[PDB]
RNA sequence: UCCCCCGUGCCCAUAGCGGCGUGGAACCACCCGUUCCCAUUCCGAACACGGAAGUGAAACGCGCCAGCGCCGAUGGUACUGGGCGGGCGACCGCCUGGGAGAGUAGGUCGGUGCGGGGG
RNA sequence: AGAGCGCAAGGGUAGAAGGGGGCCUGACUGCGAGGCCUGCAAGCCGAGCAGGGGCGAAAGCCGGGCCUAGUGAACCGGUGGU
RNA sequence: UAGCUGGUUCUCCCCGAAAUGACUUUAGGGUCAGCCUCAGGCGCUGACUGGGGCCUGUAGAGCACUGAUAGGGCUAGGGGGCCCACCAGCCUACCAAACCCUGUCAAACUCCGAAGGGUCCCAGGUGGAGCCUGGGAGUGAGGGCGCGAGCGAUAACGUCCGCGUCCGAGCGCGGGAACAACCGAGACCGCCAGCUAAGGCCCCCAAGUCUGGGCUAAGUGGUAAAGGAUGUGGCGCCGCGAAGACAGCCAGGCUGGUCGAGUGGCGCCGCGCCGAAAAUGA
């Protein structure tokens, strides 16, 4: 995604938001610099474009930097993004939290069940040139009562997790109504 | 109840700061434990009180894993 | 050092201790009173601790 | 190991490292402080022979000579992780014995 | 719970460390003003929240009462009250995510999430998810 | 002056934990022995003494790697000397000076005195 | 270092104040530069000096216990001494 | 006798407190210290401020320790279903120690840590500043307000400490309708002079029915909450729409025709409506 940055000096961090920018710096391990990309624009391309896909800034130097939102600060009291981290790629791979799409019919939901799901996303050791959009899991097995751990991943190529080999993914819990309610009134 | 008690203060704590000139035997730091360890021209009492052992000015030297000391640099 | 001319306009009755301690100090008696003094570092800082009170003059 | 050694170091002036080897004896006065020998005379690694305590003797009066030369006397010994006894007995013996 | 007696009362300063993000399931809840929230008032929510939708998702309770509640029996000055009256509370600050559902339809969350804001003394927001999270 | 060692003091985890490699001429260790000085609540494991030969396996010295540990900006907050505004109140907001913690980038298998032995 | 440090809690501490042996009784007398604390009285720390002594080859440590509680002005009277 | 109450007579001038701490058969009383004053000394030393160094564990934050904790994983033990005592084996949408992850909490937790405060040095600072000795006291019920905590019910013109303040003793002046302590201000005397302060400038009532740009139809303003509503204005987004949409009218059970320009749902900001019942006349 494209996004139009700028480069920030003295403008007052505060009095800047009151207008409508948005506060930001990017850096890599070279790179260092003031910017303030606009609130309603990072607004519906961050909607979409997260912490997943990468977006390349335009300041006004011409130059098409290949950045991606290493931290967020989110304001406290009623959400809303306070400053934003950007971080510069260039050819060093470079760990990542990448995509999850959950597939398939897990046999929990079948039986009555609920739809766990721990790590939306997992950090990945991986070149910039591998963009995984998404990665496959194979939930459909999954039954109640079961789980489905980071050492079971389907791993792209030329990607590693960057993990740990047995951290959970996923799981099948139950529902709760009138069973608990009228149960556990009495047994406490 | 059954409440309403405590010893009053011991009025502990750093007594002399660096920089300042100090008589011979002038209690330069009354502590609970070894908050603060002795050091160059200074002794300690039964209750870890450091005082100076000459005229001078006081000093403290942190030191990580040996601690805090403090002395006093002679002078005259 | 230049000159700082400060006139006396928000009447002390009212604030800490040490802010009527700091017109003494610049020698500020009355209401509305004149006062040109030098520009030293120590002479700022009480100055500037009662700069609510006065109006402070570059000469 | 090297309690005594930080016992001394509080006391004062001229301590007397004695390292000794299996088959050698070094022997230092160093100053702390500063952290500056002055005397040291070795033993294996300088000239002497070959008999650990009788070699410690004399090295010990090693010290002595190019000691008393620097208007040195603090016999500020230093143990150091070695029981007093033998080979390092000697040492301070001779040295303190001229 | 476990630990001991009684605590101070202490004050509700800055809506700070009150304040999360929708870390689980995808719809939430979140408080707008500050408050000690009851176990009564935790309960009664949950309740409520299930008993809309039968055989329900997940929900999940992030706050956690573990503050005494003090309390005098209708006298006048000896001691410290009695307290644990009204049992114990959770410092709720503005912008804290009480609760948040899962493995439900929107409709269902949106109603759930509303009746359960009528059980709590606070004027309250739902959240929906975005992805607000910490990442690159 | 330069390089490897041995003794030792300073800085106080950017010195460390773990992994791989290397050094025995010198130096150090392990090692041979337990009659003498000396020793273990039992043992020459440890202290100790006299010393061929063998070894660098263990230990230590020197290198390289970052997985743990440690160090760790910048930006922006939270908080807050001093000043002040709104609301009926639980509280919220601005001006001026100060400004963290956490988290991101990132760094890290050490700098360094003085004496001594060796080419 | 999350143990131990007689006992509450705390600060402190293995580079010992902790565990164990060997010799010993400084749980000495006569004092006290200078300080902490403090309304008064009281409480607290103390280098160093002289005497005679203990442990260590020695530099040196010892005027009770890791430290902060374990207590009572004056009066009246008891016992032993100059 | 009265550690109690009452009363204590001429003027002018200068300075001007305290309602705290310690002990008290002490608690509405004392003694010492603190704060006022006067005489004699000393002489830049004072409050406050600048630079410098040292000390510190709050706010905040944090989970490294002491403990709390929701979900999940991994996993010992226990309960239950199969089998038989050749005791073990298998399962386990049951309770769950330790461990890990996700997410939190704590006055009596802290790996960490502000602002700030404390102190010494050098410097500015001649002030009803400062220090040494001495004479004379009073005071030792305090109270509001702001801020930081406890207690209380995050009640009280409540209570109890801390920093500051004003009343006290400034019920002297201005404002606030009136009103110790809120806002302005520190009254030596006089004046039929002038500039202001807070607050105000339609009449009572001094000064603008002043200028310009929006909002509000409730007398809101003229001072009440959860919560409720096509109030009104302003800002942003999503679904359908000249390939004919929403609405109504004809027919069938979304589709067609007709007309013909927008229509329906969500979110945010400003002002406003409801919720809103008490006793002498508003
Ligand atoms: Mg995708
Ligand atoms: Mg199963
Ligand atoms: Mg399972
Ligand atoms: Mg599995
Ligand atoms: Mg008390
Ligand atoms: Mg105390
Ligand atoms: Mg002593
Ligand atoms: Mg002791
Ligand atoms: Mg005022
Ligand atoms: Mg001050
Ligand atoms: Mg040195
Ligand atoms: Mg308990
Ligand atoms: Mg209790
Ligand atoms: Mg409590
Ligand atoms: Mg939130
Ligand atoms: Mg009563
Ligand atoms: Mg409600
Ligand atoms: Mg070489
Ligand atoms: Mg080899
Ligand atoms: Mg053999
Ligand atoms: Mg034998
Ligand atoms: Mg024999
Ligand atoms: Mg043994
Ligand atoms: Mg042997
Ligand atoms: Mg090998
Ligand atoms: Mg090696
Ligand atoms: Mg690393
Ligand atoms: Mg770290
Ligand atoms: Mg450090
Ligand atoms: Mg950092
Ligand atoms: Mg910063
Ligand atoms: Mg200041
Ligand atoms: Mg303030
Ligand atoms: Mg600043
Ligand atoms: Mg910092
Ligand atoms: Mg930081
Ligand atoms: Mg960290
Ligand atoms: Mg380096
Ligand atoms: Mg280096
Ligand atoms: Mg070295
Ligand atoms: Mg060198
Ligand atoms: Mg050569
Ligand atoms: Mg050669
Ligand atoms: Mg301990
Ligand atoms: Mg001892
Ligand atoms: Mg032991
Ligand atoms: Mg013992
Ligand atoms: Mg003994
Ligand atoms: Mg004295
Ligand atoms: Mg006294
Ligand atoms: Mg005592
Ligand atoms: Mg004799
Ligand atoms: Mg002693
Ligand atoms: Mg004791
Ligand atoms: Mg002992
Ligand atoms: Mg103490
Ligand atoms: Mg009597
Ligand atoms: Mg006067
Ligand atoms: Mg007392
Ligand atoms: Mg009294
Ligand atoms: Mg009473
Ligand atoms: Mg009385
Ligand atoms: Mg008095
Ligand atoms: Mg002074
Ligand atoms: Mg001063
Ligand atoms: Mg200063
Ligand atoms: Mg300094
Ligand atoms: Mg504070
Ligand atoms: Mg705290
Ligand atoms: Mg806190
Ligand atoms: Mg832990
Ligand atoms: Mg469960
Ligand atoms: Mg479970
Ligand atoms: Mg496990
Ligand atoms: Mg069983
Ligand atoms: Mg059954
Ligand atoms: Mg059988
Ligand atoms: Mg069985
Ligand atoms: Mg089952
Ligand atoms: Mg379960
Ligand atoms: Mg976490
Ligand atoms: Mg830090
Ligand atoms: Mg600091
Ligand atoms: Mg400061
Ligand atoms: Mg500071
Ligand atoms: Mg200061
Ligand atoms: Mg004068
Ligand atoms: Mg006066
Ligand atoms: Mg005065
Ligand atoms: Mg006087
Ligand atoms: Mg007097
Ligand atoms: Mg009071
Ligand atoms: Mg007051
Ligand atoms: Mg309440
Ligand atoms: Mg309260
Ligand atoms: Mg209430
Ligand atoms: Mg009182
Ligand atoms: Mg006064
Ligand atoms: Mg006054
Ligand atoms: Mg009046
Ligand atoms: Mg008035
Ligand atoms: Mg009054
Ligand atoms: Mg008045
Ligand atoms: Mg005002
Ligand atoms: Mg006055
Ligand atoms: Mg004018
Ligand atoms: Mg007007
Ligand atoms: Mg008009
Ligand atoms: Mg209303
Ligand atoms: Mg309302
Ligand atoms: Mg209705
Ligand atoms: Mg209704
Ligand atoms: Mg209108
Ligand atoms: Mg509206
Ligand atoms: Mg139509
Ligand atoms: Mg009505």
């Amino acid at each position: 995604y494209r996004l139009k940055a700028y480069y920030r000096e003295g403008e007052k961090p505060s009095a800047l938001r009151r207008a409508g920018k948005l506060p930001g710096v990017m850096y890599n391990r070279h790179l260092n610099r003031k910017v303030y990309v606009d609130l309603v624009e990072f607004d519906k391309v961050f909607r979409q474009a997260s912490i997943h896909h990468v977006i390349v800034l335009e300041l006004p130097d011409g130059q098409s930097l290949p950045t991606l939102v290493r931290q967020v600060n989110l304001d406290k009291r009623r959400r809303r993004p306070e400053h934003v981290d950007f971080f510069v790629l260039s050819d060093e791979p470079v760990e990542m939290y990448v995509p999850l799409r959950f597939v398939g019919t897990p046999a929990g939901v079948r039986a009555g069940g609920v739809l766990q799901e721990i790590h939306r996303d997992i950090l990945v050791k991986v070149s910039p040139r591998n963009i995984p959009e998404f990665i496959e899991v194979d939930v459909s097995g999954l039954e109640i009562g079961d789980s489905l751990h980071a050492s079971d991943l389907k791993l792209p190529p030329g990607v590693e997790l960057a993990v740990s080999p047995e951290e959970t993914i996923a799981a099948v819990v139950p529902p709760e109504d009138v069973e608990k309610l009228a149960e556990e009134a009495a047994a406490e | 109840t059954k409440n309403g008690r405590d010893s009053q203060a011991k009025r502990l704590g750093v007594k002399r700061y660096e920089g300042q000139v100090v008589r011979a035997g002038n209690i330069l730091v009354r502590q609970r434990g070894t908050r603060f360890k002795p050091g160059k021209n200074v002794g300690m009492g039964r209750d870890f009180t450091l005082f100076a052992l000459v005229d001078g000015v006081v000093e403290f030297q942190d030191r990580g894993r040996l601690g805090r000391y403090v002395h006093v640099r002679p002078l005259a | 050092m230049p000159r700082l001319k400060v006139k006396l306009v928000k009447s002390p009755i009212g604030y800490p201790k040490d802010q009527k301690a700091a017109l003494k100090a610049l020698g500020l008696r009355r209401l509305q009173q004149e006062r040109v003094l030098e520009d030293t570092p120590a002479i700022r800082g009480n100055v500037e601790k009662v700069a609510h009170l006065v109006r402070v003059e570059v000469v | 190991k090297f309690r005594v050694r930080n016992r001394i170091k509080r006391t004062g002036r001229l301590r007397l490292s004695v390292f000794r080897s299996l088959k050698h004896i070094y022997a230092q006065i160093i100053d702390d402080e500063k952290g500056v020998t002055l005397v040291s005379a070795s033993s294996l690694a300088l000239k002497l022979k070959g008999n650990k305590t009788e070699v410690a003797r004399q090295v010990g009066r090693a010290l002595a000579e190019k000691a008393l030369a620097l208007g040195i006397k603090q016999v500020a010994f230093d143990r150091g992780p070695y029981k007093y006894h033998g080979r390092v007995k000697a040492l301070a013996e001779g040295a303190r014995e001229g | 719970r476990m630990k001991y007696r009684k605590q101070q009362r202490g004050r509700l300063k800055g809506a700070t460390k009150g304040g999360d993000y929708v870390a689980f399931g995808d719809f939430g809840l979140v408080a707008l003003e500050p408050a000690w929230i009851t176990a009564q008032q935790i309960e009664a929510a949950r309740v409520a929240m299930v008993r809309h939708f039968r055989r329900g998702g997940k929900i999940f309770i992030r706050i956690f009462p573990d503050k005494p509640y003090t309390k005098k029996p209708l006298e006048v000055r000896m001691g410290k009250g009695k307290g644990n009256v009204e049992g114990y509370v959770a410092v709720v600050k503005p912008g804290r995510v009480m609760f948040e559902v899962a493995g439900v339809t929107e409709e269902q969350a949106m109603e759930a999430l509303r009746i359960a804001g009528h059980k709590l003394p606070i004027k309250t927001k739902i959240v929906r998810r975005d992805a607000y999270d910490e990442a690159q």
